[PDB]
């Protein structure tokens, strides 16, 4: 390494394995961590947490008008109540589309996202291209999620700086006529709740 | 500070890595999955951090090589040893030290500590949060639909004002309520909360573009000034 | 394109590396030199660039995570591949295998050649340069002394205005004439020239600061507006 | 490589150097370059050109002010009736510092800088730091040299964003009574030609 060019080198992956397993070794050795305190976070947000809790509001909000009108006037109460609430998930906003609105969030200094309603988000969710560009074009964006909007329908997206969080409520789609909640929960996608992509029907 | 994670509205970082949502895998290595258990056990004690904002900006002083290379998770790492060995949790030597024995030998057993005790403090903080909403005696400087200019400041330290909105005419869409303010929060200086209001910005006035699009991003008081 | 190359006024990219004049060596390596040899070579002959507008957006499409770690060269290498490629001089497919052929190999003997001829071509673009001033028959919308406002524009292609500059108030220091116009030129879309103005903004403007500091940026006449 | 993740991988410099053979294999077989011509341009950037060229121009303002003042009214010309002309320095501006004004040179997009007169620039001009901050906080800059002005000296940044160049000359110090021309030449740095430095004593 030259000197003058440090800033070249960047610190290879392995160093950042490395760096972890030393924090977790000093960490633990120092009486501040603990085995099984690392591994019930792991176990929270790997398995217990996930995108079927969206899901399911999705599937009540479509099957109970009375619970999506509440859902939409007062979010935050609503969601607490049905338990989705812990941290990075306080304070939760939800976002209808409609036939001429289309939702689409992001964390463009981050990768911000409700965690207690819809688990860890997705890869692409956190790199640089989403986070640059979904702000300022974001119909090319969804172009590459396969969502080619018309002209006519109006976008808004939603930059997630603060810790208000936000998750899109995407429009029921056709061809699910009869179909239990249950059975509705299964179609809504993760990507349907970030609002890059619409509900295929069946 | 106006750093290489503040990318809203930058050019050239390419397609979006698309992939359906049953093959987009969490972790490939261990090590990620600890990132995570160190994040949260740190924090559910107040380790370093006691909420997000003096997370957020060891990321963000990261080297820019690094953090467009580390990887996600090596966000999470920088930012762990950056806190700290900043609040004097950890000593920087012992640190680099421990991290080259691992390097070196990557198989080094790691110690095993059960403390059910610690568990159930961490369950409580995954389940309670921490919520920055606060209250303050003053009034909220705005109103839903006023029409607001954001300042053009460049803070040097941890902000939550985009370089793309700076600058810019809004309208307030929302009053939240006083938070926790990021700037002073990250750095220590005091939770100091101000009101946080949601903010509209068109297409036209962000970027010059043609296109029914818009922008919603979350502002606090002392970002804005009325016209 | 607001793109990686665009620093001005970032944060967080460190101190700067000093090191006395006498010890900062030009090249350490010798493909750093031929770096050198490929551009100046190529663009005395018009190929793959007429001027440096066409070489530079070549650097700014590079990967953020290229450009941050190639070296100085090796911006120089990926804009005389792009734009030899993109032009139809070389072939992509060629260009890669032969790549991997000195990857694999990086003693493979080059192919000598002399021609004197090209040598005297090559010096008298050395000597004579490719001034881009021009002249045209409109008259110049500003004047000196004139306080001018920068357009809030985000070109995607090629562009001289810097993100820091733009939105801002200024004042017209002087009137050089028309140059030709990278915005169009470096994409090969005509030299279509334009009047070309150095201008002085207060840092109280650019960045709320309160410091006797100025910068001085020339800037074409299509990148502002009169007040 | 993850697929998801090609952007996270820069290229080894090592296929920059294989990339610069590869280019030159290819130009050379196709009767685009030639050896000689390549050979050529190194020798002129590398030994031709340099700062001397600039500290002969500044020795001679300091030694004969008919000269500075044409100079300074109108550099173009005199400039490149001394020779000093050619690949981006076809259009070059000479800016004076003073004693309450102090001039300092950026590419804030690259690494613009006058070849003819000064040569190839310093390393450190390239890189981002100086490119970033110049701009921003010159006195925090310049203090990395050892140059630290009184808030009362104004500083004037010049960023070299079209193909004019800009070249700063710099005050004759103290302690330099009876020196000739020749001897004053060799105590003007490059660095004091770019505004990072003013020139110390002899
Ligand atoms: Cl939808
Ligand atoms: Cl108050
Ligand atoms: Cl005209
Ligand atoms: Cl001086
Ligand atoms: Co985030
Ligand atoms: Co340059």
């Amino acid at each position: 390494i030259d000197p003058r060019f440090p800033h070249h080198h960047p610190r290879p992956q392995s160093f950042w394995e490395a760096r972890a397993k030393a924090l977790e070794s000093l960490l633990i050795e120092k009486g501040h961590l603990s085995s099984d305190a690392i591994e019930r976070v792991i176990k929270h947000y790997e398995h217990e947490l996930g995108p079927m809790n969206g899901a399911k509001v999705v599937a009540k909000a479509w099957t109970d008008p009375a619970f999506k009108q509440r859902l939409l006037e007062d979010s935050e109460t609503v969601l607490r109540e049905l338990g989705y609430y812990g941290l990075q998930g306080e304070h939760i906003r939800v976002v209808e589309n409609t036939d001429t609105v289309h939702n689409v969030v992001v964390c463009t200094l981050c990768s911000c996202y409700p965690w207690p309603l819809l688990g860890l988000p997705p890869s692409w969710y956190k790199e640089p291209a989403y986070r640059a560009r979904v702000v300022k074009e974001p119909r090319q964006v969804l172009k590459e999620f396969g969502l080619d909007l018309p002209d006519s329908v109006e976008i808004r997206v939603w930059d997630s700086s603060s810790e208000i969080r936000f998750m899109v409520l995407p429009q029921r789609p056709e061809g699910t006529e009869g179909m239990t909640e249950e059975e509705l929960a299964k179609l809504v996608t993760r990507d349907s709740m970030i609002g890059v992509a619409k509900i295929e029907p069946p | 500070m106006n750093g290489i994670h503040d990318v809203g509205g930058m050019d050239g970082f390419g397609k979006v890595m698309y992939v359906k949502e049953e093959e987009d895998i969490y972790f490939t290595h261990d090590w990620e999955r600890l990132a995570l258990g160190l994040v949260a056990g740190c924090m559910a004690q107040g380790l370093g951090m006691k909420a997000f904002d003096e997370f957020r900006i060891g990321i963000e002083l990261m080297r820019p090589v690094d953090y467009l290379t580390s990887s996600y998770y090596g966000h999470w790492i920088a930012t762990v040893a950056y806190n700290l060995v900043d609040t004097g949790v950890l000593d920087e030597k012992e640190l680099d030290e421990r991290t080259e024995v691992f390097s070196k030998k990557p198989d080094t057993k790691i110690p095993r500590r059960e403390d059910p005790a610690l568990v159930k403090l961490v369950e409580k903080a995954l389940n309670d949060g921490l919520s920055p909403l606060r209250e303050i005696s003053a009034s909220p400087r705005f109103k839903v639909g006023e029409r607001i200019k954001t300042k053009n400041i460049h803070p040097t330290g941890h902000t939550r004002f985009p370089r793309y909105a700076r600058d810019k005419y809004g309208v307030i869409d929302e009053v939240y309520g006083a938070h926790v303010f990021p700037d002073d929060a990250a750095h220590r200086k005091g939770e100091n909360p101000q009101y946080l209001y949601r903010v509209r910005f068109e297409a036209e006035e962000l970027w010059g573009y043609k296109q029914k699009d818009s922008v919603y991003i979350d502002l606090w008081e002392s970002y804005m000034e009325p016209v």
